């Protein structure tokens, strides 16, 4: 009964395509016991996918990395007026690899 | 936790507020969920869970939006297709009714119970003018079940000196949950835990004139002559069950033949919902006793009314205290009722209910033939309608999907597969189209879902052949009914 | 004659009016008498005639004067010592209650019945804080009789799986007039015309612990084990009957011993009337089920509440629709109730009720010793009091004489010789003395009256000295005692 409710709750997640929801559905049919935890990490996974999307729309030139000006573009767009030094500090706080731009995870780390 | 004074003070502070910030909203929702869990009933929380998805089970009422909309504590607006199960016939906070209630509140809300209160006389006269035939005297109470209690007591006081004691009701009927009325109510689960109830109550199939004639004739043969027959003109909680044309006329003729009283329970069908002021006016049938409530309060006040002919009501003339009720006929309730009758007659809301009812039922029937996999049939009369589904789970998912689209619907107490549509008679045509479209999207989502399950239980296909089907279902959800077709088209070949 | 629309329109025109000219008043009083005669109950007209003299029987309510006064259609102001038989504990149109009701009216008067309504949770929490011991869960309805119905159904749902079905009530008790509650109510004339009622209801003398122990023990011996005992802490309708000290405690102990539930009916004694919030607090007794109504509405709304321990109330957790009611717990009624609890606690109206009650009962007892020819005894607790007279005619003339002095009093449903004094708890000391003085002039007029009749009926008297005797009786009332003696002094001397 609960394997089904899990099955539909994972199915209705807005930011997953068919292949992974199907894979998960397989994992859940084989294991009615590992449900709410599998369900949990699936939900989380949806969070990562949607985060990925929004992030992508924060990378104006689509080159997979975010610069101080792209940042700057969004910050200025949201009614703000950041300085070059402010943008550089923001990036420096999460720049794990010290290349001066923000990749995918580092952006997740900014959110965290 | 805290003292009663603190609790009351907090409650009044919250009554005086008109809007809530979100931390106010979250705190209040958390509070009401807690107090529902520990002081009202946790079962209700579980029920709404079964008719919602996620935190939708925890929507808290706040304020009426417009005539036909309700606004929760989060500002979400809902079109009300529930109408309080027939309460809000003239909409929410109807300006005329609110105005009358406000004026009489300025004057005097409750009566002394000793002196003559004028609005009781005015309302009794109005109801005498509004009811068919010889219905002349009115007794006022506060609820439908109380109105049915007064009806039963009138029948008993009239028929006991004539040697008649047994009452005939119908299966699937609902007449209230007070023990007297509960003896007439027919749903097993409502009655069994409180048996024994009143002696001499029998039930026959609804809409079956020969069964009822059989019951009356057998009761006469055995010396258990029937005092009264009680029925709804259309069974609300039974799933909006329509009797065959002429049934009410035949029941009246039968009661006249055996010398039994006819008690019509119009608590739900009354006040214009079925296209006329009372459902009994569809066949020009006058009962001996007529029961009213719900909509008679104009969606502002609680009220009930039991109207009877002078012939039967005269059993209370020698002793006017033989049947009373504490708050019955209070000036606030009477003001509400008079305002409601005025609104219904001036705007001809019964006829509107017939038109909008025909439109909504047309839409629902079209959706019914488009979705025979989910809908069994749609039925109704005026603005009292219902959609019966194939399962209870299906109708459950329908209620949930409609709630997600901010259209309010609910089930029926005696029918688990049926969802009622009982919107205000003031529902606009725009909102009619909106609710039809909402029903369409609901049924579409539900078809996708039932397809998604049925594809999972098919036995004759490998572990990865399903995953292609689920995948294609989710990221390309267009091959849907036809997709399910593909699934079985491989399952039956692989059988 | 006229259409329902015309009648309603006239009624709303009259709701909007605040005062009446003389000819509008005469027309309205004539109208209300007619419609009472032809559409409500003509018996009421005869009853009010039996408690009035002349056109006093035709006083029509109009508006609340102050907290403790009512104003009829002629502008006559009455001090309310009736209090709607225990409704107006916080006076008429209490500003706090009227304010809360108006605010919630501005938001939403009646709830959807589907979503969680917050004021029901708030009121349930408040009542849990306010009630003794483990009383925790509340069910809301619209009247006292409905509250008793819910109490009985809770007891049945709890005790039927344990093989217990019979209910014990007390003689002289009143618990409502719906058939379920009527099975517990004890007055013959209220019950006989509607028999058969619920099976397995028994009555024992009120205040007699050994009689009740006998009933429970015999019921156990014969296999008719008692499910619940229901009683008022003080019988209001029985004539304000006080049980011996410790009776309630002994009943609690007895129910604990036999495994029966204790249902306390505080519909009349509740909300501060007896000097404490609930009468059961005088002995610190917690029932299993507590019934509230009347005063819980603040004299503005109809409401009822059935509070129970989680142990008993849990019989509704698995199926929250097992017992419901159409309007129960609506936001307007809940707002009223919370306002009333706030007013009672903030102004400590229970203690005031004890003080003013002691004062009024002192006055009534003094008048009782001064008029033993008319008054048998005066009794009361807090502001629930009664005066029992020698006959019913005497108490009738008392009610009439108090009505002529514009002090409102009324009889008790189960006691024809008793007149109840149940004024608001907000009654001021000046009005207390005014009511005592009014009672004195009433009793004086009644004594002079009985003298006047006795002098009028002496057969051994010609017309001349009779005219002289009643002439003197009028011109010197204080000689009333002597001249009557003189009259018989002569009625014997020519026999
Ligand atoms: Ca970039
Ligand atoms: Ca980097």
């Amino acid at each position: 009964k609960e394997t089904q409710e899990a099955s539909w709750e994972i199915f209705t997640l807005p930011n997953l395509n068919g292949r992974q929801v199907a894979a998960f559905i397989s994992s859940l049919l084989d294991d009615p016991s590992q449900s709410a935890n599998l369900l949990a990490e699936a939900k989380k996974l949806n969070q990562i996918q949607a985060f990925k999307e929004a992030f992508s729309l924060f990378d104006k030139d689509g080159d997979g990395t975010i610069t101080t000006k792209e940042l700057g573009t969004v910050m200025r767009s949201l009614g703000q007026n950041p300085t070059e030094a402010e943008l550089q500090d923001m990036i420096n706080e999460v720049d794990a690899d010290g290349n001066g731009t923000i990749d995918f995870p580092e952006f997740l780390t900014m959110m965290a | 936790s805290a003292s009663a004074l603190a609790c009351s003070a907090h409650a009044l502070n919250l009554i005086e507020k008109r809007t809530l910030d979100h931390e106010e909203m979250k705190a209040l929702n958390r509070e009401v969920i807690e107090y529902f869990k520990e002081h009202v009933n946790p079962g209700f929380l579980e029920y709404r869970k079964s008719v919602t998805a996620g935190g939708d089970y925890g929507a808290v009422e706040w304020q009426a939006g417009s005539l036909n909309t309700l606004v929760d504590t989060q500002g979400q607006e809902f079109i009300d297709c529930l109408g309080g199960f027939g309460i809000f016939n003239v909409g929410h906070r109807n300006p005329v009714v609110v105005s009358a209630v406000q004026n009489q509140l300025a004057k005097q809300p409750l009566h002394s119970q000793e002196l003559l209160d004028p609005l009781r006389a005015m309302l009794a006269k109005t109801l005498a003018a509004l009811t068919p035939g010889k219905l002349k005297y009115s007794f006022f109470c506060n609820s439908g079940t109380e109105s049915v209690e007064a009806a039963l007591k009138l029948a008993k006081a009239y028929q006991s000196p004539r040697g008649k004691f047994t009452f005939i009701a119908t299966s699937g009927a609902f007449h209230g949950k007070s023990l007297g009325a509960l003896s007439a109510t027919a749903k097993s689960t409502f009655r069994k835990p409180f048996m024994p109830l009143l002696p001499g109550f029998r039930h026959v199939p609804f809409g079956n004139i020969e069964a009822m004639r059989t019951a009356l004739n057998e009761c006469k043969k055995t010396g258990d002559d029937v005092a009264a027959v009680i029925l709804e003109p259309i069974q609300g909680e039974g799933g909006v069950i329509l009797p065959p044309p002429g049934y009410l006329t035949a029941v009246r003729k039968l009661c006249d033949e055996f010398g039994a009283l006819m008690i019509l329970d119009e608590v739900q069908t009354g006040m214009g919902r079925t296209g006329k002021m009372f459902a009994c006016e569809h066949e020009n049938v006058q009962p001996d006793i007529l029961c009213l409530a719900k909509a008679l309060g104009g969606g502002v006040m609680p009220i009930g009314a039991t109207i009877a002919t002078e012939e039967v009501f005269s059993v209370l003339f020698d002793n006017p205290f033989l049947h009373t009720t504490t708050f019955g006929g209070n000036p606030l309730a009477c003001a509400a009722a008079l305002a409601t009758i005025n609104v219904l007659l001036e705007q001809n809301l019964p006829a509107q209910a017939e038109q909008k009812g025909d439109m909504l039922l047309d839409g629902f029937r079209q959706l019914a033939r488009e979705y025979p996999d989910l809908v069994q049939e749609a039925r109704g009369k005026g603005m009292l309608m219902a959609i019966e589904f194939v399962d209870n789970e299906i109708g459950y998912n329908f209620a949930s999907e409609m709630f997600r689209q901010r259209v309010l619907v609910a089930g029926t107490l005696n029918n688990a597969k049926t969802i009622r549509i009982e919107p205000p008679l003031t529902l606009t045509i725009e909102q009619c189209e909106l609710v039809i479209k909402a029903a369409r999207k609901a049924l579409a989502a539900m078809r996708q879902q039932v397809a998604f399950y049925e594809i999972l239980h098919l036995p004759n296909l490998n572990e990865e052949q399903r995953n292609a089907f689920i995948q294609s279902l989710k990221d390309d959800p267009s091959q849907s009914a036809n997709l399910l077709a593909e699934a079985k088209k491989l399952n039956d070949a692989q059988a």
